[PDB]
């Protein structure tokens, strides 16, 4: 009936390449767990 | 008769571009570049950024 979601709801918010950086973005994401 | 042309700012590879002709590319030199309307000055080099 129901299960526990996990770290699966993460998508690339845009098409810009970034590396070795922690980037803060606000978008419509699936809440963890 | 009204037609409003809505332009969606570049983010992805562009396919509908203006009449500006391209030129050849020169590496390892300070150049004034314009890539699909994105402008700037700098030296263009080879990279390992995947």
């Amino acid at each position: 009936a129901y299960t526990n979601s996990f770290t699966r709801g993460v998508y690339y918010p845009d098409k810009v390449f970034r590396s070795s950086v922690l980037h803060s973005t606000q978008d419509l994401f699936l809440p963890f767990f | 008769r009204v037609v409003v042309l809505s332009f969606e700012l570049l983010h992805a590879p562009a396919t509908v571009c203006g009449p500006k002709k391209s030129t050849n590319l020169v590496k390892n030199k300070c150049v004034n570049f314009n890539f699909n309307g994105l402008t700037g000055t700098g030296v263009l080099t080879e990279s390992n950024k995947k």
